[PDB]
């Protein structure tokens, strides 16, 4: 028959031409297209649709989907459309519409007895994040990323030790095989950082062929040119990442310097902007080379009136700093720059840096990778307007842009985007569920490997799952052998060759990272901008063809204290 | 006091209305969390005097107005649920559009 | 502002487009409600609703995805429906077809 | 030499012809045996009898128990008796006199240095509690559950997907294999269902090949005729139960159609009374059927004041029904009956009904099973008086009526009784010891297996286990390997042919279900009533032979207020 | 160049000469000696020592050690000493000097990019604790244990039955075999205790046999000569550890007829001043002997203001006796002596009773072990002045004294020495970090087996890891297959050699214990004191040599009410 | 709620600090956990209100004097650190020397 748009949307969600907000930011979104055949709709409940010979068809479990989300908006990289979700043998296995081909047409997701179903409509469905800048200094970390939307976690640490607080280094063989053996309890996918701090090749090889996916090259271990080498030589020849952290001091030279030794091959460069750590002023200055892959820790992300005041002592801290120690505390107002903070927000906004992190517990908010990401577009759409990218009036491509940067991005740079890291067919199914009101802060329904892990969940004992008190409990995905099957640990190809799992016994599913060495900028989805910046030594103002790029702190910001209890 | 997993959890909402209780007597706008905590412990206090179930149904729709919420709150709960033991054994309270 | 609000462009929807129809006289003989759901095989719904079966055959309700029409003991109405698509095979309900029509 | 009966009590609990009352409730029970020999009671202790050459023996373990339960009182179907319970090797060894033969006269449970002791004097002791409609939502359930002193779970589902939050199925191989590995992280005995809503048996067959020992039929995945008939089909030849929740809606035929398609086949029908689900409004017409094994879910046990209020609410958030489509409400008041919630009531006091269960978090207490089931008994005493089958002031009979709805009824339903359900020799060791001031509302022990699984706990760092805070926390039979072995995980005889369990690589011990299609209502302990049942299509009434069947709303309930602190 | 040495102390720790005030108590150490070089400590954090090239080198891992604690101040029973730690392979690899060969002096810890770094400068290191009277009433008292300090768990149990309520018995194969499979969940290492009382030895060898590395001979069970002889002579031929609760009653004769029924046979006496139990009113005359290991429970400890008044209540609840049976209450004043009492704090500073235990939640507190040892340390001090082996103006030698209590004397008493108890090259890395100002109340850190196990933790999602609230939370090496590899179970050698480890499928790393039959009380660790003690049967006088041994009642005491939130 | 698991972590923060301030009112002198919970909680509600990173930093150092707690407890606290959501979101407060 006929049904007006608003009642339309009511019952399964927004269509074409419609726009949402995201929760109580200033962007809006626009559905860009819709995969339903206007009328078959899918939908579960009593009387509804999903039923014997009616939306559920006939046919065996290996030729339907285990799991379908009906109606949902997909928010990806590539496109912001209205489709069901099939999910198959924990991967992603199409996008399009579910149904029974027997009476229903256009049906590409087949819905048989062994489908379960999802209720999708209303909702906004994305991938689940992926941090590379993890320190393990606590398991409780995995628990607090994956609540936030974060599915994926790459970093180094041994637990609340010295070197762990301070870098994302799992030092030697002993600790990464005691890490990857910890790793099957935590209902996220992992990947291990090793020291790369070493001018012998030999000791770096060995943390390859034990199990690490990345080096992670820190100051606090020596950031010198022989060691930066040592380390790209070997991730050269093993196909794994180096993150790098440079030399704050300038003690073995200053960032052209660094940037020398580095010599054009491929690495990571962590906290870009440089109050996280590397050379004062100008490392800021890297994100304009081609081999360079920039991203930013939180605390800076978006720039706000709380800022400076808070960094000062949170840098002491964390890198073991005496407050006393004039030395220890001279380089703090060369650390925290309030020209290279203000110009950040701007440069994640222009495409110039490609990721954001956390930095987790060592000048970083593990659970406000996302949460801050979207954040800082808020700011700056109300700053700078539309993006000369933007068709419409709506703020789709500036939408893209951004989660491109804790999704594809971070997937991308360290060789696992083959795995993870987005919305298409073949990927594992990571999927977070989020109800507009709440996008980007508290999650309806996080799925790991095709298993929900993690819901807000209320009294157990009451009649329904919605009575109070409703917070986030772990699910069967998150528990032993299911956690297991529904998880990856990622390994370099000499751990995966050399038998590390067998020998470890580790029983989660497995897999390996490539591409590391020849990803480069221009592989950076919507953030391939290669600027031409500069940094005056002097007043660190930080200038992109001349003209000097600066933004305004922020009063208040959304996805704040409207939603949180503390 | 043998305390099941349920009792325990209901003291997490009980805590968490002391919470809202306090800032809104500072005279504060009230964020999402501590409306439905605030309105929740309310409830279940009625249970304990042995209000029916009736009565809270309507009582719960008069604990804050809209201009004691931060702006868009009330859109954020179209109802409240909680479940206590009444004098007759453990019921189902639902307030809807407990905030106007 | 409202966080999450939608901002649906005003107009409507036109529902399976391109299918054939046909109306229908139903009237419910039995002594207890009846409700049927938008995509069951009308011509194998409870036998106390009286109609034209023969015209129904491969027919279901031309009413939105999900949506029902209750008949009350007694109640007479004309119901319009919309021929199935996809392969055209009916199996389950009252296991009057099982097969292609 | 002699005693008085009072002091004898206080010492070693009560003995024949002494009444206990249950909890705050106006049931008394009676002793109606004690298998002891009168000042050879085994007591634990300084200076008590079981000591080496006393009340303790010089054997191997071979030749004695692994724990005893001294001066236990008994209540379960088939008698309510003072006794010590011998356990050996994770089940139950003898019901009789423990002790020393050397210097002990009529030892039947051996005490030696490889016994350990749980003294049960003024305790009463049950088996552990089988709740067979469970929708696997949340893992938290399992905990819940347990503390109530239930000990099997059987239910389906995949976590919070709206499937399950409607319906008891785990869809497919996939999602069956996953919640099968999961479930060895349960403290439960578990058993899952699968959705049994197709017309095509090999995707039934599929199913219980991986593994489910029963199927869910779901109005809200069809409850077809043809649907019905293909699961009875397939459950006919598998030796799997089959659980039903009929067409509310009428939209394919009424009860007396649902009942000709089932034709005669063995069949559980869930929330038979139809507010929970089932052809409005005669669906508790089903009951007077040899083939119908009839149960009821608690959010209806007991008729209270409160009930109606509290369920045109609940049935909304379960089924996924919107409140603003007419056609979703106007089958509210279709639903919720007064006139069938109070004659339910009396139905189970007549044996009608057989099995009480949960339907936890989709119209259901998970935590409730028990209390609920008592709280009945209790209403139906202050109303009805004695039962026709009274014999003596006690409540004897009424007692072992109502307990068997939770525990042998439940297992013989479902294929299990050969394994658990009741305190017989040979059967698991799933006990529940209660003081009687808290008898079915707050355990003082639960035991899975042979091993205490969870119990109240004082302060942890106190010097006796009493001191408060006191709430219950897991034990060793709820830790890894030792809860492995101590829990059980049902399968259908098609998966344990199969290797399912290899394949799978489960850690629990195995147990087969057999014998779900010869069960009747005959079968069914101290409730085979088949009644000549009938309900007014326009009033609702429900009479038998005639007669109205009625009962009065309770205002107030025991096992409430006086023990919940929420 | 030159630096001050308060500076020094602020940057490094203190070094040799300077002292350190331990927690809030009067008791204060000296540094004895400093392994370092001056001006070659090595630090870490940015621009510090432990770089590559310098304080770090280019060593392959097999060359470096995986973790050290920089400048730590190590306190054992040995010595009270500054220097660097070293940890390879989960084990001490060395206390010396770290750094890196190439560039340092004296360099014999190794630093390499396989090594993580715990900065110790102005921390006190010490052994874990080893409680040696464990009562497994349930499984979170290992935490509690952890937490205070204890890495080593002896006892035995099976939950909370009244058994294991009174008793440290895992009575026979079964539960010895469930328990030793639930260790594998459990933080720290463990061994069990089996059911030492009966007068027929293949009872005795079989749960030996089945892997208890001990039998605990109890009163409740009987502690008849014939049951204590039997027990005894099995431990002769298996190298086990017995440990023995006597006669209270005197049932079957007095102190010296125990005495007399043990002959000269190795015996740990546990609660040895007797009222925790043991024969009324002299069994604490049984440290007086060479074949007698005496160790004290910790609720005496030390003789405070409300100590007596707390007993007769205590003492009822865990032996199962009853308040209105006058012979379960005459025995109470018989139990509790003032007296008696008073007398154990002073033997324990003379080095009478070499142990101290908790004997927990049976009239113990598990996580106050350590606590109260220093307390009475403390007491002893304050009213008796220096020890006359005291050398210089600390209390040097009273600290290693009593540190051996709760270390390497329990160690040695049950055989495990060899693995634990004390920080020596070779034995598994069980360490505790304190800070000073928290000693022996609340760790910085607790490493199991070269993991941190468990520390305090902040604010998961901060900036940092010290933001509130901080509360003890588990780490990497708590958790799964890490935490296997980081903990050891205890086994006799004929469980070892039967392959009891292969049967139940453990997953830890085993450990035998030997050497039990041969230690003695002059291998009781500055604890060898044989006094000529007598008590009065009268007036329950303790005397030595004929002089009065007593003490006064503390009002208050350290480590109290300045540290506990409750 | 949806309450994440900082949320829950710090309604501990909370609720350790309704003990302090009972006991302060009682008249008792503080110990080492009470003074941190006390002070804590107090910068948390100074964020809820909206007050300044650098406002609180100061405010802080003026919640509990020398003579309100034990002997030595000002010493244990050279410190103390906590965020909480300020208008602008997440920020550290760390208050140096807090008793004097
Ligand atoms: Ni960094
Ligand atoms: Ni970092
Ligand atoms: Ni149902
Ligand atoms: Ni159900
Ligand atoms: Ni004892
Ligand atoms: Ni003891």
């Amino acid at each position: 028959s006929n049904i007006s748009r608003q009642a339309y949307a009511d019952m399964f969600g927004p269509t074409v031409g419609d726009k949402v907000r995201l929760a109580d930011t200033e962007l809006w979104i626009e559905v860009e297209d819709d995969l339903t055949t206007y009328g078959e709709e899918v939908k579960f409940g009593g009387g509804k649709v999903i039923r014997d010979g009616m939306g559920q068809g006939q046919m065996l479990a290996a030729d339907c989907v285990d799991l379908v989300l009906t109606n949902a908006l997909i928010v990806d990289h590539w496109g912001i459309v209205k489709a069901d979700i099939g999910v198959k043998d924990g991967r992603i296995f199409a996008i399009g519409k579910a149904g029974n081909p027997d009476i229903q047409p256009n049906v590409t997701i087949p819905i048989g007895a062994a489908t379960e179903v999802i209720a999708a409509e209303g909702k906004i469905v994305t991938a689940g994040g992926i941090d590379t800048h993890i320190h393990w200094i606590c398991p409780q970390q995995a628990e607090e990323a994956l609540v936030s939307g974060v599915t994926t976690m790459v970093g180094g640490g041994t637990g609340p030790a010295a070197g762990t607080h301070a870098t994302t280094c799992t030092p030697g063989p002993w600790y990464i095989s005691r890490m990857l053996q910890a790793a099957d309890s935590l209902p996220v996918n992992i990947g291990l950082l090793g020291k790369g701090n070493v001018s012998q090749p030999d000791a770096l090889r060995e943390q390859v062929a034990a199990g690490v996916i990345g080096l992670k090259i820190h100051e606090d271990w020596g950031a010198t040119p022989a060691a930066i080498d040592c380390a790209l030589t070997v991730a050269d020849e093993m196909d794994i990442q180096v993150a790098l952290h440079s030399d704050t001091l300038n003690e073995s030279g200053f960032v052209e310097d660094t940037l020398a030794a580095i010599g054009g091959r491929t690495i990571h460069t962590f906290h870009t902007e440089g109050a996280g750590g590397g050379h004062a002023p100008d490392i800021i200055t890297a994100c304009a080379h081609p081999n360079i892959l920039p991203s930013s820790t939180n605390p800076t992300l978006p720039y706000t009136l709380n800022t400076i005041d808070e960094h000062l002592d949170m840098l002491m801290v964390c890198h073991h700093l005496d407050p006393d120690i004039a030395e220890d505390v001279a380089f703090a107002e060369s650390r925290i720059r309030r020209e290279t903070i203000a110009a950040e927000d701007v440069l994640h906004d222009l495409g110039a840096f490609s990721l954001t992190s956390s930095d987790s517990q060592a000048m970083g908010r593990v659970g406000e990778v996302i949460l801050r990401t979207w954040q800082v577009a808020h700011r700056m759409k109300v700053q700078r307007g539309a993006l000369a990218e933007e068709t419409g009036d709506n703020d789709n491509f500036r939408v893209k842009r951004y989660i491109a940067k804790y999704t594809i991005n971070p997937a991308l740079t360290h060789g696992i985007a083959h795995e993870v890291g987005s919305i298409e067919v073949g990927k594992l199914a990571d999927l977070v569920v989020w109800s507009p009101a709440f996008f980007g802060v508290k999650p309806a329904t996080v799925i790991k490997g095709g298993m929900i892990a993690i819901a807000p969940m209320g009294d157990i004992n009451a009649s329904i799952p919605t009575p109070q008190p409703v917070h986030y409990r772990p699910m069967f995905g998150a528990l032993g052998s299911a956690r297991h099957h529904c998880r990856l640990t990622f390994l370099s190809q000499a751990a995966a060759a050399n038998g590390v799992a067998e020998r470890l016994n580790l029983r989660s599913a497995i897999a390996v990272v490539k591409g590391c060495r020849t990803v480069q900028k221009a592989d950076m989805v919507h953030n391939s901008l290669q600027p031409n910046i500069t940094v005056d030594a002097q007043t660190y103002e930080v200038r992109v063809d001349g003209e000097l790029i600066t933004s305004e702190p922020a009063d208040v910001l959304p996805m704040a204290q409207r939603y949180f209890l503390f | 006091m043998e305390l099941t997993p349920r009792e325990k959890d209901k003291l997490l909402l009980f805590t968490a209305a002391l919470v809202a209780e306090r800032r809104l007597a500072r005279g504060l706008k009230l964020n999402y969390p501590e409306s439905v905590a605030l309105i929740s412990a309310f409830i279940m206090e009625g249970a304990r005097d042995g209000k029916s179930v009736a009565s809270l149904m309507e009582e719960g729709r008069h604990v804050l107005t809209r201009e004691q919420v931060m702006e868009g709150v009330p859109e954020m709960i179209p109802d409240i649920q909680v479940e206590a033991t009444f004098p007759d054994g453990s019921k189902l309270v639902t307030v809807h559009n407990p905030i106007i | 502002m409202i966080p999450g609000e939608y901002h649906v462009k005003p107009g409507q929807i036109a529902l399976n487009t391109g299918r054939a129809t046909c109306r229908v006289v139903v009237e419910n003989h039995g002594d207890r409600p009846i409700q049927v759901g938008s995509h069951y095989h009308f011509a194998e719904v409870n036998p106390a609703l009286k109609f034209d079966r023969q015209q129904a055959a491969g027919y279901r309700l031309n009413i939105p995805a999900g949506t029902a029409v209750r008949f009350e003991p007694g109640q007479k109405r004309e119901v319009e429906l919309v021929a199935f698509a996809g392969h055209r095979a009916v199996f389950g309900f009252r296991g009057e077809v099982m097969g292609p029509l």
